[PDB]
């Protein structure tokens, strides 16, 4: 179980250009009128960014038609999702890991606009996706939700990675124990390491730094006798106060344009990240992905979403092979001058004689006419070996 | 979109009757007029008459179902007239100008000679004009009549699609003005430094330190005794409303035409050898001829200057050195002669000299705008102190606007100002008493207008962003204060996003409703450990 | 951008000819420099915003190209990349400055509840389905494909054997019809 943290949105800001530049002075406002519609462009740009943030959140999290609920009794074949399912005790119906994540990300015309979706709404969406994956699998993302036992779902997914479903049903307890242990280890690795959420904190810090620079830039003279419009106006007459105020306007307008340009660029970056998070919610959560390294490291089984401040955290559950063994193998087998190839798997030998096994989990089986298919004679394949192929009808053919 | 004096839409125009005598009318910045009355007296002068053949106008003379609509106004004396023959009903009918009188009468009255008529006044009201293809105003929008018209002006359209638009910025206006100057009474002794008997000579210019007083610089630039009275970094006009820490009157007497050397960045004799002002000088220079007493017959050589100096000077340093000046390499050691000069010489001031030669008294008033307590203030009256209200305050000469409150900030006895990240005064100390009060910018925010499509309706809701409903049918969000929306307890798909989970829609007697948006239809999958749902059919989507 | 030419930016007029037809070179130069400063700032702003919008449009176009390659020229297993549902095929249609994809998807419908088992015990042997799931309508057990109810008799052809029926959790007892013995008339 591995985490992937993706930023989805950033803070929605608005700046009254005419109030940042000209606080409440009407001399300065009339003097800024003759720069045209720069203020309108700036506000339009920032408003577009702000709308885009809510759009990104919708695209990532609003991927369920209905709000699915987990049953009261959590009998999931030994699998325990208590740490990722919502806690009804808390006022905000958040999971333990979501609470853990939310504790680790910490005028002059500037306002911060609230997001359209509250953290509670996002937590509801995440709980719905979780419940859908737990109760219905990948069906709820492709149509109506169709209930299926969780062990049978995980067998489906095991087949999806090329491992027979007997392998899960015969190791169900071990697989559940491994999963629950890995979730606990996620809990711990997150609660301890401080910079696990560096990406979201970085988004936050970038925004704060930009705003602080913007604000400090009002203490600059830009060539004028003072950085305070009132002092200029309380000391000078109209014709020369106008000169000083024009200097200040030029400077503050340049500063604000720099801010807005940088924010547009960062918003494009964040939009890319949110589109990636949306694709991962569709392909990893609402389905089983064959794409390598797209849903974690290993053969992807299933991902679980968790809300985070301005972002999403995917818990990718993958199958990692282990405890390798060396065998000698062959592409085909000669039997009665016929070349046999494995329908599904490989021919291996422990040294003495030959078996056929599936490629991702050693499960040796007798080489029969059911595990193999014939194509040609045994004089054209490079590496073909001699061995008997057991037809399971002749010894049965007592009649 | 123009910004002119218009008749605001849906306003109260008086209706007068003449027959049971024309009544008395005022005339503000402008006037409207209509009728079913030929003539219009003015004054505080102008007169118009229709002899049924040509209009006659006099002051100057000029000659040239009748809803005869008229508009009159005066701007810098120019008197504009517009009118139209409309055959107060609905519709639009723009008024072409007919005449302008470019003379200029101060008008504060209005009359009429000769029925029933109408009168409406004009205000500066930004309008959005719709010129049709044929070039005629067929429609208009008053940008301040209502929120919908403000939205139309902000979008520059007559149709508005469904949505939420921030149209302007709300901010509380000040209730009253405040002035807090120190309780000082003694006048600054300006007559002394100005009417002194003998100003020290330019090489030993004498610097009086005016402090702890009330200076009235009004009388300085009122008196006509000054040939030159010119200020840098400040205007004399506004000197009576500034409070300075202290003033330095550097007085001396100099040559007639070497006066313009007393200024920042100046180079020459007195600048670089006797007296220079810093390039960041903030203060006034006063120079005026002293031929009346200073210069006498025979040569008044009792006023000195320093001719030779080995190098230049700092701003504001004095040299009382009378030591000889050495030009060459041979030491002099106190004896004149070969390359041994005396650096001080004497002005030759006789009334027989030229006009650009007489002695000029020069006093340079240098001001320091430090943050120490202000001692030299202006002749401005202090007022009372008002808290918990947006006011136009003036503490020790620094203006501003905001709400004053009791602060718990621990100013140390030497501090007089708090300061913000943006060099904004966050807190201040009263000069009259000694207490620390916090300054806070009185509430502001954006004003968004929730409107369905103008096709659907014309009523709107208004969102005051990040403000309480107490400083502005009414419903408080975490996005601000909504006005004009009904808060239902239901939950629907979001139509118009307000924020913080709140959405707004036009529906039911249609109205604007504000609700908490729903994420979707609840559902509970019938999960059991031995149950599976399998499809028996399909759709091709 | 065009309206920004009606702005003075501090000059006495926004029209160069007016400044040139009214003032001499030395001061007309001052005013024209103000106008140049402002108009150049406006043009730089326009170009920067256009670069940013062009980046957005390039991203959208690369997405559309990926969708033409994967949804149109092939059949995608990526969920929600080519419409909602199990993707069958997409069709392109040109549009002004863009493309329109018609995604044809298979959406399951008319669900039915069944009771299921992961495996079946027969002769002390655990049988699992090769392709599909075991379901029961209440009386008999059948094996069907997972996305369309099409029940079939559980044979030794629809299933494979792996181990005994004492380790699978939820294994049920039911007969597995070998299609050789009743056929084995000889
Ligand atoms: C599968 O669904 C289709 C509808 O998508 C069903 O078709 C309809 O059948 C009814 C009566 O049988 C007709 O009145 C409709 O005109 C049919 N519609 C179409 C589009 O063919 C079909 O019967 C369903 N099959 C099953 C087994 O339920
Ligand atoms: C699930 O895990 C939690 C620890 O996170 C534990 O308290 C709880 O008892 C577990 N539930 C079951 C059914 O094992
Ligand atoms: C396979 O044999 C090689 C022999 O060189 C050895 O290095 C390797 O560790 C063996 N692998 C395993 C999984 O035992
Ligand atoms: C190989 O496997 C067979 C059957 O599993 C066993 O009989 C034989 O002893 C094994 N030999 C080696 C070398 O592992
Ligand atoms: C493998 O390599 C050995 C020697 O390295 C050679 O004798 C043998 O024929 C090779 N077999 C195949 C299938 O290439
Ligand atoms: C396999 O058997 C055939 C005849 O049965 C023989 O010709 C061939 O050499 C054998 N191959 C090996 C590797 O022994
Ligand atoms: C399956 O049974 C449950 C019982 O809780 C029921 O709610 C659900 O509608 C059933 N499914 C179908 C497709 O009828
Ligand atoms: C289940 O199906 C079998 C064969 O299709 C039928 O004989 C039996 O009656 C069915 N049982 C129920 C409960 O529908
Ligand atoms: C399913 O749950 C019931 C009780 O709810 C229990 O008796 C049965 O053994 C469970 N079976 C499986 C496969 O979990
Ligand atoms: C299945 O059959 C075996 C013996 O044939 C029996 O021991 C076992 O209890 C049976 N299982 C059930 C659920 O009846």
């Amino acid at each position: 179980v591995t985490t992937e943290i993706l930023p989805v949105s950033m803070t929605k800001t608005s700046v009254d250009c005419t109030m940042y530049i000209c606080g409440d002075s009407t001399e300065c406002s009339n003097l800024l009128l003759q720069y045209g519609s720069f203020c309108t462009q700036l506000n339009r740009a920032l408003t577009g960014i702000a709308v885009e943030q809510d759009k990104n959140t919708q695209e990532v999290f609003a991927q369920v038609k209905q709000i699915y609920k987990t049953p009261p009794i959590k009998d999931f074949g030994g699998f325990n999702f208590s740490q990722i399912l919502p806690d009804p005790s808390k006022p905000s119906k958040r999971s333990f890991i979501e609470d853990l994540l939310f504790n680790k990300v910490t005028f002059n015309g500037l306002t911060v606009l609230p997001p359209l979706l509250t953290d509670e709404m996002i937590a509801q969406y995440t709980s719905a996706l979780l419940a859908g994956t737990i109760t219905s699998g990948w069906t709820f993302g492709a149509g109506p939700a169709l209930q299926i036992p969780f062990a049978m779902q995980m067998a489906y997914r095991f087949n999806g990675i090329g491992v027979t479903q007997n392998v899960l049903y015969e190791n169900q307890k071990l697989i559940a124990n491994q999963f629950n242990s890995a979730i606990g280890k996620i809990q711990d690795s997150l609660s301890s390491t401080p910079s696990a959420l560096g990406k979201l904190q970085d988004v936050v810090n970038q925004n704060a730094q930009a705003l602080n620079t913007l604000v400090k830039q009002l203490s600059s003279n830009f060539g004028a006798i003072s950085s305070v419009l009132n002092d200029i106006l309380s000391r000078l007459d109209k014709p020369e106060a106008e000169v000083q105020i024009d200097r200040l306007i030029t400077g503050r307008l340049q500063s604000l344009q720099t801010y807005v340009t940088q924010q547009l660029i960062r918003a494009a970056e964040i939009r890319a990240s949110a589109n990636l998070a949306a694709t991962k919610m569709s392909e990893c959560v609402l389905g089983q992905s064959k794409r390598v390294d797209f849903c974690g490291k290993g053969y992807h089984l299933m991902s679980f979403p968790q809300s985070a401040p301005h972002g999403v955290v995917f818990l990718h559950v993958t199958y990692v092979p282990a405890q390798e063994k060396n065998f000698t193998t062959a592409p085909a087998i000669c039997h009665d001058g016929k070349a046999h190839f494995p329908r599904e798997g490989v021919f291996v030998s422990n040294g003495t004689h030959w078996f056929v096994t599936q490629r991702n989990f050693y499960e040796p089986q007798i080489i029969t006419t059911d595990n193999t298919f014939v194509s040609g004679n045994c004089d054209v394949v490079i590496g073909i070996v001699n061995n008997t192929v057991y037809d399971p009808l002749q010894p049965e053919l007592d009649s | 979109s123009t910004q002119d004096l218009f008749l605001p839409f849906f306003s109260n125009v008086t209706w007068f009757h003449a027959i049971h005598d024309n009544p008395v009318l005022p005339f503000n910045d402008g006037v409207y007029f209509a009728s079913t009355i030929r003539g219009w007296i003015f004054g505080t002068s102008l007169l118009i008459v229709n002899n049924a053949t040509n209009v006659v106008i006099k002051v100057f003379e000029y000659v040239s179902k009748n809803l005869r609509e008229f508009v009159f106004k005066n701007i810098d004396g120019y008197f504009k007239i517009y009118s139209k023959h409309t055959p107060l009903p609905q519709g639009f009918s723009a008024l072409e100008p007919l005449v302008d009188l470019p003379i200029g009468i101060n008008i504060t009255r209005f009359q009429t000679l000769l029925a029933a008529y109408y009168v409406g006044y004009l205000q500066p009201r930004t309008f959005l004009l719709k010129y049709n293809e044929n070039g005629t105003i067929t429609d208009a929008v008053d940008c301040a009549l209502d929120p919908l018209s403000e939205t139309k002006c902000t979008l520059k359209s007559f149709t508005v699609e469904k949505g939420i638009y921030q149209t302007s910025n709300f901010r509380v206006q000040p209730t009253e003005s405040i002035v807090r100057f120190p309780n000082i009474t003694n006048l600054c002794p300006f007559g002394e430094v100005f009417n002194a008997t003998r100003f020290a000579s330019v090489y030993a210019w004498n610097r009086k330190r005016i402090s702890n007083c009330v200076a009235d610089y009004s009388v300085l630039y009122n008196s006509a005794s000054f040939s030159t009275f010119k200020c840098y970094g400040v205007s004399p006009t506004k000197l009576n409303d500034l409070c300075f820490t202290n003033v330095y009157a550097d007085s001396f007497v100099i040559r007639g035409d070497e006066v313009r050397q007393i200024a920042p960045g100046q180079t020459g004799k007195i600048a670089d050898y006797n007296y220079k002002l810093p390039d960041d000088f903030t203060g006034c220079v006063i120079a005026w001829n002293s031929n009346n007493l200073d210069s006498k017959v025979g040569g008044n050589y009792n006023y000195l200057y320093r001719l030779f100096r080995k190098s230049n000077l700092k701003p504001f340093e004095r040299d009382i050195s009378t030591e000889i000046y050495q030009a060459g390499s041979t030491p002099c050691n106190g004896v004149e002669g070969f390359n041994c000069y005396f650096p001080l010489q004497s002005y030759g001031f006789q009334p027989t000299n030229g006009v650009g030669y007489q002695p000029y008294r020069v006093v340079v008033l240098s001001f320091e705008l430090l943050h120490a307590p202000a001692t030299v203030c202006g002749p401005k009256k202090s007022t009372n102190l008002v808290k918990n209200k947006c006011v136009n305050f003036n503490f020790n000469g620094l203006t501003g606007t905001g709400v004053l409150t009791e602060s718990n900030k621990k100013f140390l006895p030497f501090q007089q100002f708090g300061r913000d990240i943006a060099d904004t005064t966050d807190a201040v100390r009263d000069p009259q008493t000694l207490e620390i009060l916090d300054i806070t910018p009185c509430s502001f925010g954006g004003v968004s207008v929730i409107t369905p499509g103008t096709n659907t309706s014309n009523q709107v809701a208004v969102l005051y962003q990040n403000v309480n409903c107490t400083e502005v049918n009414v419903f408080q969000t975490r996005a601000g204060c909504l006005i004009g929306a009904e808060h239902v307890n239901n939950s629907y798909e979001c139509d118009i996003p307000i924020g913080a989970g709140i959405c707004a829609s036009y529906q039911t007697s249609q109205s604007i409703i504000a609700y908490t948006m729903s994420l979707g239809a609840e559902n509970s999958v019938a999960y059991s450990n031995n149950s599976i749902a399998i499809p028996t059919n399909f759709t091709i989507s």
